[PDB]
This record gives structure tokens, sequence and C-alpha cells, in this order.
């Protein structure tokens, strides 16, 4: 599982 | 205060040009707030050129709400998209 600040990029 | 937008992002041939951050259960990209955030937005994109602004609140993609939604939820409404993408935003003043 992701943890943290989750950030996806969409270039 | 603030003010509600619905920005229609027009994709040419360089892909979106944003990236999300956020989202319920992880850590807040804005105060405590766990919604779906604008991190960035690439300057000669479709979403600058839209006016998509960094920070703004993104409350739903084609209409799927987004609120209360874990980061994948919004990934997900991103992905399907298509060639025209409207996103209803909350943008703080």
């Amino acid at each position: 599982k992701p943890n943290g600040l989750l950030i996806t990029d969409f270039p | 205060m603030g003010e509600e937008l619905t920005l229609t992002i027009l994709r040419q041939t360089g892909g979106l040009g944003i990236s999300i951050a956020g989202g319920k259960g992880s850590t807040p990209y804005k105060g405590d707030d766990e919604g779906i955030f604008i991190s960035r937005v690439s300057e000669e994109g479709p979403a600058a050129r839209a006016g998509v602004r960094v920070g703004d609140k993104l409350l739903e993609v084609n209409g799927v709400a987004l609120q209360g939604a874990e980061h994948h939820e919004a990934v997900e409404a991103l992905r399907g998209a298509g060639t025209a993408v409207q996103m209803r935003v909350w943008r703080e003043r």
C-alpha cells in the first residue's frame, strides 16, 4: 500500500 | 472563501500536463485537508491553457465525484477521461 504524500503525474 | 470552476482540458499531443496529490487516508497536500489537489500544471500543457491552477481542489472529473476519495480513485478517473476532460475544482481565494 502506498504511504505518505501521494502524487501521480499525467505528463 | 473561494470559487468553483469547471475547466475543460483539450488534450493535444503531449499529454494532460498535470499532477494530482492527496487523498483520504494519506498525507494531506494542504493543511489537514485530505482532498485531491492539483499539485503541478505544465506551463505549456493543455491544463494550463484551460485555466487549471496549482492548488485547485479537484471535485469532479467528467462528472464523477471525488469528494472523500482515496488517491487511486482520482488516478482512475483521469486515466479514463478521454480527449476533453471536464474538471470541476474549488479554488481557494
